[PDB]
RNA sequence: GCUUUACUGCAGGCUGUCGCUGAG
RNA sequence: AUACAGGGUGACAACCCCGUACUCGAGACCAGUACGACGUGCGGUAGUGCCAGAGUAGCGGGGGUUGGAUAUCCCUCGCGA
RNA sequence: GCACGGAGGCGAAGAACCAUGGAUUUCCGAAUGAGAAUCUCUAACAAUUGCUUCGCGCAAUGAGGAACCCCGAGAACUGAAACAUCUCAGUAUCGGGAGGAACAGAAAACGCAAUGUGAUGUCGUUAGUAACCGCGAGUGAACGCGAUACAGCCCAAACC
């Protein structure tokens, strides 16, 4: 059984999305839909997901850009792992 | 052109394979990626 | 290592599952630290976690859960 | 217009592609038939005795 | 005393005379309107079917098959040939029509195996044969002392390998002595000269 | 490769005959 | 030494190491066979024209094939006990 | 692991390794819910069959395998110092199909003609003999014998 979240995608561009737009980025299973990514993320870090954007990368993986609600602080979440 | 999801997966794999033999493999074997490819000089499949 | 087959069998179906999630998480966090290029690693565990999970998963099928 | 070099420039059509069944780049995307394994043409695998010397 | 069967038998010795003549005249009209392979509930020549192995039992199937009459439907040579290999009109095939019929029947019923077949007439442009097929997977047959032999693995697709009565005769295996030097044990092993 | 009233054959067409095919 | 086959080991090794002879063990195949046992019941006399496989046996036209020659095997059209 | 690194870890809770059995076993693939260059779209034995509880409920088929094997389709170069019958050759190649081997096989046989043999393969021989053939070039058995291995049975019908 394949899991949805593979690991946090951590790069300069990712940090910005995290500090400036309350967004977290993840490497996810390319079979996962935007909705399955939101659900998975909410149940792993207990937060509210507002929007999810996806991209099948040239690394053969899928990258997801998850924006959290104003109640959650991306920086703090990312900092506990 | 327009690539499908599968095509893209295959292209990505080709990009990954197209890398150096790690330095440690050299030491461990005490002394060449024979499949090194160039986008221009070579031609992939499909 | 730290987790043995005997111990795994001594758990109830509910404990193996709870243990399975606890393991998957440690692994996920390891892979997260690896993604961040973090060095507080211990490569042995990342390897051990995978095995432990296969073991619990193997036991779960053997026992019927 | 020559049949050689000048006519080689008009070639930008894709025909043979990676085959789903055998993996070779022989699946003709226009005919939808693999010239290597016969996929799209037959359930059996394309094969011929002339692919080797008669007594072998 | 004579069996009722002997009467069906005796009728079919002269399919062109008596009641049988009129029956055929009627039947063929309907047969010409049917397909290439029509499964039928009961054999048309009961005596013949029972004689060949047929039984009124689960797993025993009968089908009528029609084939175009005449010689080979051969395509003329497109490349060079010496006079000898240019013929096209008088060349006939090596398998008789009954055999071609058994094979079409067996293809229609992939899971069944041909037991035997017999002729049920012809008109000016086609021939009809009925074929007895057996279900080697049905227990009514796996438990039959007279038919269970056809359930063995090596009997699979028997018709396509010439193992039928019609197959064996067409292969020249009737005679046990003179004339069978190149037919037995197989046409192939004898270099294909029989 | 090509030609033709070269040799020998093969398709194809025409024609008779038998089967399909019956009653007065 | 019932072991002087072969190999390895910083150079020509029976005796340095693996093995090698002897002896022993297991699996596969032979084979669900052979043997054994259960059941079934072989055979003979007299009478009885009750039964015993049809487009068959066989013949002819046309082909192919064969060493098959008049005397191979098969296909096809027609006739047919 | 190959693989002679670095770091770290596992092993007396007996790891590595080996044997046997089991677990897991993505997608395409006969590929089977429909479609597609390995992905997608909205519960599926698709298709052909048998049985049938007539419901895909129970089942079969499909594709693979080095060659070997069986049934069909079937060349030409070549030889004949040309070439047409013949030859190369039922070879190459093609279609279909089975198995661990296939096929054959218990006489409407043989015909060393007999007061004789006694299912069938195969091996040796019979023999380049008989037979064929622009009677040219060439093609070419069988019965028998010596071996190998041996094994004989079941229906249809009569009478029920
Ligand atoms: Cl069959
Ligand atoms: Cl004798
Ligand atoms: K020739
Ligand atoms: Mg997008
Ligand atoms: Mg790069
Ligand atoms: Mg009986
Ligand atoms: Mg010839
Ligand atoms: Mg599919
Ligand atoms: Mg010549
Ligand atoms: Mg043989
Ligand atoms: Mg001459
Ligand atoms: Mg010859
Ligand atoms: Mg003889
Ligand atoms: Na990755
Ligand atoms: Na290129
Ligand atoms: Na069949
Ligand atoms: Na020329
Ligand atoms: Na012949
Ligand atoms: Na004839
Ligand atoms: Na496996
Ligand atoms: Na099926
Ligand atoms: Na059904
Ligand atoms: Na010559
Ligand atoms: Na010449
Ligand atoms: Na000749
Ligand atoms: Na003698
Ligand atoms: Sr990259
Ligand atoms: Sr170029
Ligand atoms: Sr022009
Ligand atoms: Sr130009
Ligand atoms: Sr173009
Ligand atoms: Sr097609
Ligand atoms: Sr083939
Ligand atoms: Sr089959
Ligand atoms: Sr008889
Ligand atoms: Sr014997």
């Amino acid at each position: 059984s394949w899991d949805v979240i593979k690991h946090p995608h951590v790069t300069e561009k990712a940090m910005n999305d995290m500090d400036f737009q309350n967004k977290l980025q993840f490497a996810v299973d390319d079979r996962a839909s935007k909705g399955e990514v939101a659900d998975a993320v909410e149940e792993q870090y207990d937060v509210t997901v507002e929007q999810v954007n996806t991209q099948n990368t040239m690394d053969g993986e899928k990258k997801a850009v998850v924006r959290l609600s104003e109640d959650d602080d991306a920086q703090e979440v990312a900092s506990r792992i | 052109g327009k690539k499908s999801k599968a095509t893209k997966k295959r292209l990505a794999k080709l990009d990954n394979q197209n890398s150096r033999v790690p330095a440690w493999v050299m030491l461990k074997t005490d002394r060449r990626n024979h499949k090194r490819r160039h986008w221009r000089r070579n031609d992939t499949d499909e | 290592t730290v987790l043995h087959v005997q111990e795994i069998r001594d758990m109830t179906p509910a404990e193996r599952e709870a243990e399975l999630d606890d393991l998957k998480t440690e692994l996920l966090n390891a892979r997260a630290v690896q993604a961040a290029g973090g060095a507080p690693e211990n490569p042995g565990r990342i390897k051990e976690l995978r095995k432990a999970i296969a073991r619990i998963k193997t036991i779960q099928g053997e026992e019927g859960d | 217009t020559g049949a050689g070099t000048p006519s080689q420039g008009k070639k930008n059509t894709t025909t043979h592609t990676k085959c789903r069944r055998c993996g070779e780049k022989s699946y003709h995307t226009k005919k939808k038939v693999c010239s290597s394994c016969g996929f799209g043409k037959s359930a059996k695998r394309r094969d011929y005795e002339w692919q080797s010397k008669a007594g072998e | 005393a004579r069996s009722a069967y002997s009467y069906i038998r005796d009728a079919w010795e002269n399919p062109g005379d008596g009641q049988l003549a009129e029956l055929q005249w009627q039947r063929q009209q309907e047969w010409r309107n049917e397909g290439a392979v029509e499964r039928i509930e009961r054999p048309t020549r009961l005596d013949k079917a029972r004689s060949q192995g047929y039984k009124a039992k689960q797993g025993v199937i009968v089908a009528r098959v029609s084939v175009r009459k005449g010689s080979a439907r051969k395509r003329r040579h497109k490349a060079g040939r010496r006079s000898k290999r240019q013929g096209v009109t008088r060349i006939t095939r090596r398998k008789d029509i009954q055999r071609v019929a058994e094979e079409r029947a067996s293809r229609t019923f992939p899971n069944l195996r041909v037991l035997n077949s017999y002729s049920v007439g012809q008109d000016g442009r086609q021939k009809w044969h009925e074929v007895i097929l057996i279900d080697p997977n049905h227990p009514a047959i796996q438990n039959d002392d007279d038919l269970s032999w056809i359930c063995a693995d090596d009997q699979a697709d028997r018709v396509f390998r010439g193992l039928t009565g019609a197959g064996r005769r067409n292969r020249g295996l009737s005679g046990k002595g003179k004339g069978s030097e190149k037919t037995r044990p197989s046409l192939r092993s004898n270099g294909g000269k029989a």
